[PDB]
RNA sequence: UGACUGCUCCCUAGCAUGCUACUACCG
RNA sequence: GCGGUAGUAGCAUGCUAGGGAGCAG
């Protein structure tokens, strides 16, 4: 329950399909849902069909039912679509402002952070959008650098000479001091104080 | 069949009412595939290159080099064409890879162990004894060891880099799946044709 | 709903209704037209009452099947957890003295209250005050349950290691007092 | 007044429990005794003395900022 | 870490029964 | 111009399920 990211409006809705779960008010969250593939938004409880064994997450297919949210195939007779009238149902559904400027958010949310357009949009947008873009960029970087396994060293060699390998199909990580490895060595159970290293 | 001759190295006295049945096991579901698809590596990776090389088998250095470029490989040779000691000489050419030996028969491991003790060290090699006639002078419960000898029937979960499966003719796809599920490695070596 | 034969009948009924409205047909033709659409509505009432009921029944059955599958998964998980608990607590039994007392029984059956009293390699003593400490756990070694126990660790209710020198008459009020002394079997 | 001091004892023991006072067996036992005696007290003199004794536990720690919480 | 039983309120969902509501079939 | 039979929907009753909560021994 906080201010919206793209609209600075009080909201309890986090876009579940996004990375950092940004706070979005009803209108702008609906715009993000209909203009991208981010068909999952969170609340005090996640927007998902609470009927057991169901796998729908799309807010468009999700309808408010009883004390929980359901889908057309699992809705009670008293059914209420979550995303309707240009806004997804939730708290502050009446005290809402919204913003017509939702194209930038929909573009930056689905970007892989591999094109210069993402950097241009991050440098040219609202301050809240710029901060969200920076946070998501850091999250993507740390998830791409953690998308591999544990580099295992099986032998010990002389000083300043180690044959470090990579994973199966993993590209070569930056050999410069751009990434400073800060792990935690495990003796038998606990991971603590591997030390500070700088690969060169 | 030689009133049936038994090919056992031990002795036993039978009693009244004792019967022998063709006891089989329960085939568990097979998850692991036979082999992962191959891919051409640019460099010799996955195995640690050591600055000292073995000149004991000059006609196998090229074979080891070519194996180090392929994910899974198999050499087509007649029986006795270095079939029993190819992996043994590989474990000494590069003493930096977890070499795991396995066979489709428990009685065929004697041929493997005949010269392995002369070539590979005896002290640093051991065999896990489950709770049919093999060496018992080894050290049991040696989970962390460079060289591991065991059978698919009682093979616990472990990891390695190079796995050699001798006598590939008598092993079926189920046996291959069992070998790949009990032991998980990025390389698989098949000896035979 | 959208692929039933009644849809074509309804379309034909609507076309006939439009033709009658434009031409201005007789009352008998209008009644016959109504008897067609209205009993095609009878057919579709059934297709929206028995088929819709079958869809609800299928959804209910699928939900029950999902619940049963989740129950079986929970049963498997609980079975594995209980089996692992039994197998990891059996391995701490020290079956040497356990077999020594079991085989010494009349028929291999013993009361449960004596197994920890005879074959437990670790004794934990909870002491509420120093007056009971000096009687029971005096010194670095003490005798209890027809055996000799040597203290390896003493802790308080805060689970803080307290040394034997700290258990004094004057130092008693400076310690949390359910003192838990752990001892090992002597031999 | 008496109900007021008993409720203050309740909230004070609540904040003490939130401050991991129960990690100290002696301190938590003393706090529990004081809190239960305040609730069982019949006069607002013994209860207030025990309330001062219990509040001394909160004031004895550095885990609570006393200046910030006194906003008046 | 969160027992057994009993009674009572509130919300929702689906199903059995009393109506009400209109189209036409049938004589 | 007829009794409807039916039907299917606002309304009512009940029965069940699910959730939240209160008291009692
Ligand atoms: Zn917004
Ligand atoms: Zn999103
Ligand atoms: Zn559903």
């Amino acid at each position: 329950v906080g201010a919206c990211v793209l609209c600075n409006s009080q909201t309890s809705l986090r876009c579940g399909a996004c990375i950092r779960r940004p706070f979005l008010c009803c209108k702008c969250c609906y715009d993000h849902v209909i203009s991208t593939s981010h068909k999952l938004v969170l609340s005090v409880n996640p927007y998902v069909c609470n009927a057991p064994g169901c796998d729908v997450t799309d807010v468009t297919q999700l309808y408010l039912g009883g004390m929980s949210y359901y889908c057309k195939s699992h809705k009670p007779p008293i059914s209420f679509p979550l995303c309707a009238n240009g806004q997804v149902f939730g708290l502050y559904k009446n005290t809402c402002v919204g913003s017509d400027n939702v194209t930038d958010f929909n573009a930056i949310a689905t970007c892989d952070w591999t094109n210069a357009g993402d950097y241009i949009l991050a440098n040219t947008c609202t301050e809240r959008l710029k901060l969200f873009a920076a946070e998501t960029l850091k999250a993507t970087e740390e998830t791409f650098k953690l998308s591999y396994g544990i580099a295992t060293v099986r032998e010990v060699l002389s000083d300043r000479e180690l044959h470090l390998s990579w994973e199966v199909g993993k590209p070569r990580p930056p050999l410069n001091r751009n990434y400073v490895f800060t792990g935690y060595r495990v003796t038998k159970n606990s991971k603590v104080q591997i030390g500070e290293y700088t690969f060169e | 069949k030689g009133a049936v001759v038994y090919r056992g190295t031990t002795t036993y006295k039978l009693n009244v009412g004792d019967y022998f049945v063709l006891t089989s096991h329960t085939v568990m579901p097979l998850s692991a595939p036979t082999l992962v698809p191959q891919e051409h590596y640019v460099r010799i990776t996955g195995l640690y290159p050591t600055l000292n090389i073995s000149d004991e088998f000059s006609s196998n250095v090229a074979n080891y080099q070519k194996v180090g470029m392929q994910k899974y490989s198999t050499l087509q040779g007649p029986p006795g064409t270095g079939k029993s000691h190819f992996a043994i000489g590989l474990a000494l050419y590069y003493p930096s890879a977890r070499i795991v030996y396995t066979a489709c028969s428990h009685a065929a491991v004697d041929a493997l162990c005949e010269k392995a003790l002369k070539y590979l060290p005896i002290d640093k090699c051991s065999r896990i004894i489950p709770a049919v006639e093999c060496f018992d002078k080894f050290k049991v419960n040696s989970t962390l060891e460079q060289y591991v000898f065991c059978t698919v029937n009682a093979l616990p979960e472990t990891t390695a880099d190079i796995v050699v499966f001798d006598e590939i003719s008598m092993a079926t796809n189920y046996d291959l799946s069992v070998v790949n599920a009990r032991l998980r490695a990025k390389h698989y070596v098949y000896i035979g044709d | 709903f959208s692929s039933l034969p009644s849809y074509a009948a309804f379309a034909t009924a609507q076309e006939a209704y439009e033709q009658a409205v434009a031409n201005g047909d007789s009352e008998v033709v209008l009644k016959k037209l109504k008897k067609s659409l209205n009993v095609a509505k009878s057919e579709f009432d059934r297709d929206a009452a028995m088929q819709r009921k079958l869809e609800k029944m299928a959804d209910q059955a699928m939900t029950q099947m999902y619940k049963q599958a989740r129950s079986e998964d929970k049963r498997a998980k609980v079975t594995s957890a209980m089996q692992t608990m039994l197998f990891t607590m059996l391995r701490k039994l020290d079956n040497d003295a356990l077999n020594n007392i079991i085989n010494n029984a009349r028929d291999g059956c013993v009361p449960l209250n004596i197994i920890p009293l005879t074959t437990a390699a670790k004794l934990m003593v909870v002491i509420p005050d120093y007056n009971t400490y000096k009687n029971t756990c005096d010194g670095t070694t003490f005798t209890y349950a027809s055996a000799l126990w040597e203290i390896q660790q003493v802790v308080d209710a805060d689970s803080k290691i307290v040394q034997l020198s700290e258990i004094s008459m004057d130092n008693s009020p400076n310690l949390a007092w359910p003192l838990i002394v752990t001892a090992l079997r002597a031999n | 007044k008496m109900s007021d001091v008993k409720c203050t004892s309740v909230v004070l023991l609540s904040v003490l429990q939130q401050l991991r006072v129960e990690s100290s067996s002696k301190l938590w036992a003393q706090c529990v005794q004081l809190h239960n005696d305040i609730l069982l007290a019949k006069d607002t003199t013994e209860a207030f003395e025990k309330m001062v004794s219990l509040l001394s536990v909160l004031l004895s720690m550095q885990g609570a900022v006393d200046i910030n919480k006194l906003c008046e």
